C-alpha cells in the first residue's frame, strides 16, 4: 500500500521513515473509514456500473461491436465486460490501499503488450473505463466521487 | 587421519612417483625424532591433568571475567565442561606430536570447532589462550626433563591457535 | 539539481587505439553537481583537459531549494 | 422444507462450475446490453478524390 | 481457440446445437446458402479481423486441385475426415476457420473452385436452420456461425458420425 | 548440445583400416 | 555457438584432418538447404506476433492459466509470458537458419528449467505453448520448413520438461 | 541504400569493405535497371494500387470505416488512402536503394507513437500495406514480384 | 527547483531571519491558492493526453508543418513533437501546482532553444501549439487555474521564442 | 514485501474477489493500530542509535565477545556488528510499520545464516545482541509498541537461529 | 517543501503525480493555519526555548562548558547558543514547510564534518536540540508539540 | 593473505598480547632466512620465462596434449596453459618469499578445481607440468632454494588433488 512504497522509498535511501512519510501514512490511517465506504459502494453496484458502462462504451464505440471490431460477437462482448469487470475491482483495491501500486501491478505494466497482441483497441479500454467511472461517480457523493475519479483517471491515463 | 609418513606418500603417490633422496631424508628425520616424541608423550601422560588443572587456572586468573557470572565458566557446569575441553586439546595434541603431522588436529578438532563454540557461545579466545598456555607448560616441562629435542612441541598448539583463532590482520 | 555543462579533452596515452574515439577526446556533458568534484579528479587524473565548466542548471548563492 | 430429490436431479460436474474470472460469467449481461452492431457501410476507394476530400485545414 | 458457448439453453446455443443436429450435407448446404445469405441478411465478413495468412497455403492447395478434388477436399471438411487439410484446418482458431469457408464459397461463386451442384436446392431441417439464423442479431449470427464451423476437420480423441457425403459424381 | 567433442574425453584419430 | 559448417570443421579440426569427401559432402547439403532455411526464417521474421499470438490463443486463453490463480493471471505476468515465447521462437528460428541446435543450450537452456522451477512457471502449459507454435509456424511456412523448425521447437520443449 | 549500410558496416569494425561487401554492391550495380524498372511499374500505376488496395482493406476491416472507427467518413477514408499512398512511395524508394533503411527512418521510427495519438489501429494499417503488396504483385512478374515483397513485407513486420 | 514555501524560506534564510510577517503573509497567499492549485493539478492529469490531442489536431494537423518539407513530416518527427507537447504540459502542470516557475528552468529549458535553433525545429510553431494547449486546459478547468497555467506556458514559451 | 493492506489485497485478488465483509474488518484493524506504529516508528527513529549503544553495552560489552580473540575484537569487526545492529533495528520497524514481518524474511533473513555461518559470526551473543535491543526499544516505546516491535525482533531472532 | 519532494518523485517516473501526492498537498495546505501557529508559536518564544533548553543540557553535559570543551566560558557559550538558536530557526523552517527538505539543506547535510573540524560534540548537540524538545513539548497545546516533535525528533536522529 | 611475520602478529593480537620470546625468537628464523628467500625470488623473477619453457618442454610438448583433440591444442589454449604455469611460478614465488602457504589458499586454490573441471582442463597433465616447474626451477636455485619452493608446488598440486 502506501505504507510500503513509502517503506521502499524509505529504505532505498538507508534512512528511517520521515516525518513527511509519517503523517502521510498517518492521514492514510486515520482517514480511513471513507476509504472503506467508497470500496464498500464501488463492491456492491458493480454489476449495474459495468453494464451501464459497456452500453454506454458500445453506443460511443459501435465498430468495436461491428465486423471487424475486437468486441463483436455475444463471447467477445461477454470477454469485454469482463475485462471492465477486472478494472473496477483494481480501482477498488487502489481506492482502498491509497496507492496506485497493486492497480499498476495487476492490470497495467505491460498491459499494452497484452492488448496489442489480444488485437483490443486499448484507447476503447480507456474509454469504458471513462463509463465506468462515470457511472460509479453518479452513484457516490461529491467527495466520494473525487476520491473514486481520481484512480479511474490514472487508470484511464495509462490506457490513453 | 594422516601421520607424516602418509602425507609424504599422499604427496608422491599424487604425482605417482617412486621416493627419491628428498623423501628418504624427510623420513629419516622423523624417525630419528620418533625417540624425542615418544619421550614428549610419555611426558604428557605422566602430568595431564595436572597440566590441565594449572592451565585452566591460569586462565581463570588472566580472565577472571570467566568464573564470574555472564562468564562461559561460570558455573560448576561449565567449569567442569572448559576443563573437559582442555583436556580434549591435550590429549589431540599429544597425538599429533607423535604423528609429526596435524592432520589428526584438523580432522578431529578443529573441523567444525567453531561452529559449535558459536552455537554454544563458548568463547573461542580464552581457548585458545588456555592452549597456548598449555604449550607453555609443556614446553617448560620439557626443558625441565631430560629431553634433547623439544622444538616440536610447539607445532600442534600453534596450529590449533592459527586454525581456531579470528582473523586480525 | 544543480547541472553542471563540462568540456574536457581528454587525451590517449598508453594505447594506439584504432577505432574511432573522437567522441570520448573532445566532449561536452552534462553532469550532475554531486558528482562534479569525482568527476572532476577522475577527469583529471586520466590525463584530461577541463576547458570549460559552468552551472547549466541551478543558481548560485541558493541555501535551500536545490534538488 | 428442503427437499433432496431437488437437489439430486440438480447435479452439476464441478469443474464445470464457472469460477471468477470466466468470461462466461457475463454472458447473461453481454446478452442483455445486446450491442448494436453498424450498418454495412456502403464505401468505395475508386470514387475519393484523395487531393480534394483530405483536410486542409 | 476463442471459448465456445455449447450448451446454455438459449438463441445462440439452441440454434448451434440445431446446426450440430444437421448431418454433413445439411450443415454444408445450409453454410454454402449462408454465404450467399451474408450482406443482406446474415453478416458480412470481416477479414482482416482473422490471422487469415495461416490458411494461405491450404487455400492455395483447394485452389490448384482438380474440380473433383476441390469438392471432396470440402466435403471431407464436413466429414470430420482424417486428412492433412482437415487437420491443418482443425489447428485454426475460429475466427481464421471461419474466414477460410468464406474465401471458399467466394471462389466457387467466382469459378475458381468446383461450384455447388447446378440447381441445387437446400433441404427442410437446413432450410428452418437457416431461417432461424437469419432472425438473429448480427453478433449473435456470428457466434453460431464460429460454433458452426469450429468442429469441422480433424481432431484426435473425439470420433463418431456414420452418414458422410462422398461426392457428387 | 554445446558441449565439445574435445572437452573431457579422449579423440582418438579415426583412420581408414591399412587393409582397405 | 556453432552453425552446421562449424561443426563440420570443428569435428575435422578436433582430427586435425583436412575436409575429406565426406564433410565435403555434409557441407554440400547445408548449402542446399540454406534457401530454404533462409525462406522460412524470413516467413517467420515477419509473421512472428501473429505466431505467438495464434498459439497462446489455441493453447492458454480461456483456461485456468489466465484466470485470478493462474500464472498467466495479471497484465504483468501475461506480457512476461508472452515475451518468453517470442524469445523461444526468435531462438528456434536462429537454431533453424544454423542448423544447429547449440545456441539453444548456451543462450536458452542453460538454467531454463531452475529459473522457471524458481518461479513457479507451469512447465506443461509451456510445452504446450511451444508445441502451439510449432503447428501454427508448421502451417505458415509449409511442411520442409516445418518440419525442421519443428525439430528446434521440440529441442527447446526437451530442455524444458 | 545498399552502399551506405555496407560503409556503415564496415566502420562498425574500423576497416575497409570486404571483397564480398564490394561484390555485393556490383551485383546490386548491375542489375540496377530491374529495379529501376519496379519502381516505375510501382509508381506509373499508384492510384490503381491504393484504391484497389484500400476497396480491399474495407471488405477486410469494414469496422474502421464505420462509425466510431478511425477512418469513418469520406475525409478520413480519403486521408487514410493517403497513408496508403506515402506509404507505398516509401517502398518504392526501398526497391530502389536496395536497403529497408529509408523505409524504417522514413515512415516507422515511431509511427506507433503517433498513430497512438491519433488513434489509428495499427494491425489495419499493416493490412492496408499487405493488400497494396498483393495488388502490386498482381500487376507484375513473380520474380520482381518477390523483390517487391521482400520490402512490403520488412513494412508489414515492421507494424504488426 | 523552488516552490513558494521554499522561496521564501531561501529569501528568509539568506537574510538568516525567521519567519517574518511578510513571510508569514506569502505563505498565506500560498496556502490560500493551494486548492484552485491542486484541483487543476488532478483535472489536468486526468486528461492531459487528450489536451495535446486536441490541442494538435486543431492547431498543426492538415497543415505545411504536418505536409513533406514541414519539420513534424515523418513518424518520427510527429513522434518527437507530441512528446515535446507532452513534457511542456507535464512541467507547466508542475510550475502552476508550486507557485512558481524554477522547475522551467531546471528541467524545461536548459538549453532547448538553442537546441531547437542547432535542429530546426519551429520557434513559432512550438508557441502557436502550446498556445493551443492552454486555451483547452483553461476551457477545461477554470479562468484562475487556466490564467496559472497560461502564465506558466508562457513561460516556457518565451523561455523558447 | 506486502504490509498488511497489500495481503488482504493479494488474498482477494488471487481468488479474482472483490473486498468483502472479512476484508473490509481486517482493514479496519490494519487503520485503527496505525497511529500508534507511526509513533513508535518515530520514536525509534529519533532515538535508533541510543537504542543501539544501550543494547550493546547491556548486551556485548566488556565479554569475550569484544576482547582479544572475540569475534568483535578489532574496529573494523566492532563496526561491522553495529551496522548489523542499524540493519536488524530499521527493519524491524520497517515491518512494524508494515504490519508484517515479509521485509524481513526477503532483504534480511534470506542468505544471512548461510552468511553468518560464511564469517563465522557467533549466533547466539547476537541473538543476545538482538534480545537486549529488544529490551532497551521496550524500555523506549512503552507497553503496546513494545511488545509489536518484539514480535518482529524476535522474528529476526528466530529466522537466525 | 511536501510540494517540491512530490514533483520531483514524481517527475522522476515521469509522471503528472498521483492521488495520494494530491490529497497529502490538500491536507498540508488545509492544515497551513496550524503549522504556521505552530511556527510563530516557536518564533516568538525562541530566545526563552534556546536558554531553557541551554541550562537542561549544561545541566545534562557539564563538561562542554568545562576547561577543554567545544563551549567553554561565555563566548564560547554563546556560540552554541547560537547554534541552538540556529537549528531551532531550521525546525520552524521544516514545520512550515511539511518536508525535512530545508533542515537538510540547511543544517545537516555537512554537519558532523562542521562539528568534527570544530571539535564539537554533535552527541551533545542532538542533548540540545533534545531539551529543546521537551521545552517546547509543554509550551504548546498537546497535538501541537507532536506536529513539532516530528521535526525536533529528525533532528535528533539526523545529528545522532 | 599471512607471512611468518604477520603470523607471529596475529598470534600475539588474538591473545592481547605483547611480542614475548618465542615470537621475537620466530621473527628472527624469518629474518636469518630472508636473505636466501630473496636470492631466490631475484633469480627465478629473471628466469621465470625460461624456466615455464623448460618445464612445457619436459612435460607437455609432443605428446597428446599438444595434438589435435588434446586440451593444449589451438594457440588459444596454449597460451592459457603456460599463462596459468606463469601464475604459478609467480605465487610460488609469492609465497616463498612470505615463508606461508596462505596465499595459495586465498587466490590459488580456491575453486581452481572447479574451474578446471568446468572448462575441461587436464588435472593430472597440469600437476605433471608444476612438478616439471619444480624441478627445473631447483635446477636453477640449488638444492636449498629448490626445497623450499618446492615445498610451494606441491602444496598448490595437493591442491589440485
Ligand atoms: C553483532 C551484530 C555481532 C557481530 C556482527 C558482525 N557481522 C560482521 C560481518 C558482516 N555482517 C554482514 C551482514 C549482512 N549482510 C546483508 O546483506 C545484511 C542485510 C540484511 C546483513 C545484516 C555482512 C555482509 C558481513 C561481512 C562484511 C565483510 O565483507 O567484511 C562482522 C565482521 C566479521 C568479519 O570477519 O569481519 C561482525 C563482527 N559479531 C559479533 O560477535 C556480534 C554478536
Ligand atoms: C472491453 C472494454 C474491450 C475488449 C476486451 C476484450 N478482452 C479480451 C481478452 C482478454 N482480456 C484479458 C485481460 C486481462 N487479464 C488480466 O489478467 C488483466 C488484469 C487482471 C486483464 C485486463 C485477457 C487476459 C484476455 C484473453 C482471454 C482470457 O481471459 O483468457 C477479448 C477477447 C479477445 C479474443 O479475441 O478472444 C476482448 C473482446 N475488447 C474491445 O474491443 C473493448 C475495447
Ligand atoms: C572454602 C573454605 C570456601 C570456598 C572457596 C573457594 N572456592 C573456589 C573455587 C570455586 N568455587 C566455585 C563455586 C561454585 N560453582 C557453582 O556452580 C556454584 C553454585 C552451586 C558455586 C558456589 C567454583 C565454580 C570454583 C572454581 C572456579 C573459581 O576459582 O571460581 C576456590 C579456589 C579453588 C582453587 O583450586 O583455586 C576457593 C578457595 N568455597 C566454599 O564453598 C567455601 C566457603
Ligand atoms: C574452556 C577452556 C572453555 C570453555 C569450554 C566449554 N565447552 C563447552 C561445551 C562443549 N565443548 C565442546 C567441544 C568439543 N567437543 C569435541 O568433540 C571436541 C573435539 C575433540 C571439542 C573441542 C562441545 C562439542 C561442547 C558441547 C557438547 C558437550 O558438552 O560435550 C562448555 C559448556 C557450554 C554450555 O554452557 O552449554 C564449556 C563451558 N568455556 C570457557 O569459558 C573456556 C573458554
Ligand atoms: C599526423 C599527420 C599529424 C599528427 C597527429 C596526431 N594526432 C594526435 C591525436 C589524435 N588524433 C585524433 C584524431 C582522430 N581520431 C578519430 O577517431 C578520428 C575520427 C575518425 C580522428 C580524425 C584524436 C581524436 C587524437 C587524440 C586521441 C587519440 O589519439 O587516441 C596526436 C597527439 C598525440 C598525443 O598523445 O599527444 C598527434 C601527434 N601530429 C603531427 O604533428 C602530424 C602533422
Ligand atoms: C489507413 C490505412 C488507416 C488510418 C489512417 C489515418 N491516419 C490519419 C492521420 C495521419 N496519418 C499520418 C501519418 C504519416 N504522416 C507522415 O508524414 C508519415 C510518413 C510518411 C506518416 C505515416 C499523419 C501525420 C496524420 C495526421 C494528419 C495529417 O496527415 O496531416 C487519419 C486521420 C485521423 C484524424 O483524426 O483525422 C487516419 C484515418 N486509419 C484507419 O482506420 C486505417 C487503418
Ligand atoms: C512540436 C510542437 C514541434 C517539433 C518538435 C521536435 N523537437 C525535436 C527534437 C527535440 N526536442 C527536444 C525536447 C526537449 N529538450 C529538453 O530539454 C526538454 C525537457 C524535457 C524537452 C521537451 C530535444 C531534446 C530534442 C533533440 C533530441 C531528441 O531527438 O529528442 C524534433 C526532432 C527533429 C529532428 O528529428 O530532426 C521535433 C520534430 N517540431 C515541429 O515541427 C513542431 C513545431
Ligand atoms: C581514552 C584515550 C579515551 C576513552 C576510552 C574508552 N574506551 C571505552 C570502551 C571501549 N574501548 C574499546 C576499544 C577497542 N577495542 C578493541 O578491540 C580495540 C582495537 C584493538 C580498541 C581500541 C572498546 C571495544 C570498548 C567497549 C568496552 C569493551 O571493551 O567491551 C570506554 C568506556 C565506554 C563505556 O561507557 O563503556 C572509554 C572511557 N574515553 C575517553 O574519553 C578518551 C578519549
Ligand atoms: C616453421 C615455419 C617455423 C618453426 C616451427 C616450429 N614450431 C615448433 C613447435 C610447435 N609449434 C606449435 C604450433 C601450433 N600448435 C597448434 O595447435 C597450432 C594451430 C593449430 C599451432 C600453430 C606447437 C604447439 C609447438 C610445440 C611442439 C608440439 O607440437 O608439441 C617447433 C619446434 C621447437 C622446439 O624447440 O621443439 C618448430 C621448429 N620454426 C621456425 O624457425 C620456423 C619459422
Ligand atoms: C465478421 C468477421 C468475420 C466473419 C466472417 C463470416 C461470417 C464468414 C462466413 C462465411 C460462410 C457462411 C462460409 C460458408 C461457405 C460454404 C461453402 C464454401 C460450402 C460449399 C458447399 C459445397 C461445395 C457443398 C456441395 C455439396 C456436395 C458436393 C454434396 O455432396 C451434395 C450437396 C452439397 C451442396 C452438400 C471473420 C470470422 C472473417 C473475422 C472476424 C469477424 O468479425
Amino acid at each position: 500500500s502506501i505504507v510500503t512504497k513509502s517503506i521502499v522509498n524509505a529504505d532505498a535511501e538507508a534512512r528511517y521513515l520521515s516525518p513527511g512519510e509519517l503523517d502521510r501514512i498517518k492521514a492514510f490511517v486515520t482517514g480511513g473509514a471513507a476509504r472503506l465506504r467508497i470500496a464498500e459502494t464501488l463492491t456492491g453496484s458493480r454489476e449495474t456500473i459495468v453494464k451501464q458502462a459497456g452500453d454506454r462504451l458500445f453506443q460511443k464505440r459501435p465498430d468495436i461491436v461491428s465486423p471487424g471490431g475486437n468486441a463483436y460477437g455475444e463471447e467477445m462482448t461477454a470477454t469485454c465486460l469482463r475485462d471492465m469487470d477486472y478494472y473496477l475491482r483494481l480501482v477498488t483495491y487502489g481506492v482502498v490501499s491509497g496507492d496506485v501500486t497493486p492497480i499498476e501491478e495487476i492490470g497495467l505494466v505491460g498491459v499494452r503488450e497484452m492488448y496489442r497482441s489480444l488485437g483490443t483497441p486499448i484507447e476503447a479500454v480507456a474509454q469504458s473505463v471513462r463509463e465506468m467511472k462515470e457511472v460509479a461517480s453518479g452513484l457516490m457523493s461529491s467527495d466520494d466521487a473525487a476520491e473514486a475519479s481520481a484512480y479511474f483517471d490514472f487508470v484511464i491515463g495509462k490506457m490513453s | 587421519m594422516r601421520d607424516a609418513v602418509t602425507t609424504l606418500i599422499k604427496n608422491y603417490d599424487l604425482t605417482g612417483r617412486y621416493l627419491d633422496r628428498n623423501a628418504m631424508d624427510e623420513l629419516k628425520a622423523y624417525f630419528e625424532s620418533g625417540s624425542a616424541r615418544i619421550a614428549a608423550a610419555a611426558m604428557i601422560n605422566a602430568n595431564s591433568a595436572t597440566i590441565v588443572k594449572r592451565a585452566a587456572a591460569q586462565l581463570f586468573e588472566e580472565i577472571p571475567e570467566l568464573i564470574r557470572p555472564s562468564g562461559n565458566a561460570y558455573t560448576t557446569r561449565r567449569f567442569s565442561a572448559c576443563l573437559r575441553d582442555m583436556d580434549y586439546y591435550l590429549r589431540y595434541a599429544s597425538y599429533a606430536l607423535i604423528a609429526a603431522d596435524n592432520n589428526v588436529l584438523d580432522e578431529r578438532v578443529l573441523q567444525g570447532l567453531r561452529e559449535t563454540y558459536n552455537s554454544l557461545g563458548v568463547p573461542i579466545g580464552p581457548t585458545v589462550r588456555g592452549i597456548q598456555i598449555m604449550k607453555e607448560m609443556i614446553e617448560a616441562m620439557a626443558e625441565d626433563s631430560s629431553l634433547n629435542s623439544t622444538d616440536f612441541i610447539a607445532s600442534p598448539f600453534d596450529h590449533m591457535t592459527r586454525e581456531l583463532s579470528e582473523l586480525s590482520v | 539539481m544543480r547541472m553542471f555543462r563540462i568540456t574536457a579533452c581528454v587525451p590517449s596515452q598508453t594505447r594506439i587505439r584504432t577505432q574511432r574515439e573522437l567522441q570520448n577526446t573532445y566532449f561536452t556533458k552534462l553532469v550532475p553537481y554531486d558528482n562534479w568534484f569525482r568527476e572532476q579528479q577522475r577527469i583529471m587524473k586520466m590525463g584530461g583537459k577541463i576547458v570549460k565548466v559552468e552551472l547549466a542548471t541551478g543558481r548560485p548563492g541558493t541555501n535551500a531549494g536545490l534538488a | 422444507q428442503i427437499v433432496w430429490q431437488n437437489e439430486v436431479r440438480r447435479f452439476i460436474p464441478q469443474e464445470k462450475k464457472l469460477t471468477a474470472g470466466n468470461p462466461m460469467n457475463f454472458l447473461g449481461m453481454a446478452r442483455s446490453i445486446n450491442p448494436a452492431a453498424n450498418t454495412i457501410p456502403k464505401v468505395s476507394a475508386q470514387n475519393i478524390n484523395i487531393e480534394a476530400s483530405v483536410p486542409r485545414r | 481457440g476463442i471459448f465456445p458457448n455449447t450448451l446454455a439453453a438459449d438463441v445462440v446455443p439452441a440454434t448451434i446445437a440445431r446446426f450440430s443436429q444437421l448431418n454433413a450435407e445439411d450443415q454444408l448446404a445450409l453454410i454454402w446458402f449462408a454465404y450467399l445469405e451474408m450482406g443482406k441478411t446474415l453478416t458480412i465478413a470481416a477479414p482482416g479481423a482473422a490471422s487469415m495468412q495461416l490458411a494461405e497455403n491450404a487455400l492455395k492447395e483447394i485452389q490448384a486441385m482438380g474440380p473433383l478434388q476441390q469438392t471432396q477436399a470440402m466435403c471431407d471438411l464436413a466429414n470430420r475426415a482424417d486428412t492433412p487439410l482437415c487437420r491443418t484446418y482443425a489447428s485454426w482458431s475460429p475466427n481464421i476457420k471461419l474466414g477460410f469457408w468464406y474465401r471458399l464459397g467466394e471462389l466457387m461463386e467466382q469459378g475458381f473452385v468446383a461450384p455447388i451442384p447446378a440447381g441445387y436446392q437446400l433441404s427442410a431441417n437446413a432450410n428452418a436452420v437457416l431461417a432461424t439464423i437469419q432472425g438473429l442479431e448480427s453478433g449473435q449470427q456470428i457466434t453460431v456461425l464460429r460454433n458452426a464451423v469450429v468442429d469441422m476437420g480433424f481432431t484426435a480423441g473425439k470420433d463418431g458420425k456414420r452418414i458422410a457425403e462422398p461426392v457428387v459424381p | 548440445g554445446s558441449l565439445r567433442e574435445d572437452i573431457g574425453q579422449r579423440v582418438d584419430k579415426e583412420v581408414t583400416p591399412r587393409f582397405v | 555457438m556453432q552453425d552446421a559448417i562449424t561443426a563440420v570443421i570443428n569435428s575435422a579440426d578436433v582430427q586435425g584432418k583436412y575436409l575429406d569427401g565426406a564433410a565435403m559432402d555434409k557441407l554440400k547439403s547445408y548449402f542446399a538447404s540454406g534457401e530454404l532455411r533462409v525462406r522460412a526464417a524470413s516467413v517467420i521474421s515477419a509473421n512472428a506476433a501473429t505466431i505467438v499470438k495464434e498459439a497462446v490463443a489455441k493453447s492458454l486463453l480461456y483456461s485456468d492459466v489466465t484466470r485470478p490463480g493462474g500464472n498467466m493471471y495479471t497484465t504483468r505476468r501475461y506480457a512476461a509470458c508472452i515475451r518468453d515465447l517470442d524469445y523461444y521462437l526468435r531462438y528456434a528460428t536462429y537454431a533453424m537458419l544454423a542448423g544447429d541446435a547449440s545456441i539453444l543450450d548456451e543462450r536458452v537452456l542453460n538454467g531454463l528449467k531452475e529459473t522457471y522451477n524458481s518461479l513457479g512457471v507451469p512447465i506443461s502449459s509451456t510445452v504446450q505453448a511451444i508445441q502451439a507454435i510449432k503447428e501454427v509456424t508448421a502451417s505458415l511456412v509449409g511442411a520442409d520448413a516445418g518440419k525442421e523448425m519443428g525439430v528446434y521447437l521440440d529441442y527447446i520443449c526437451s530442455g524444458l520438461s
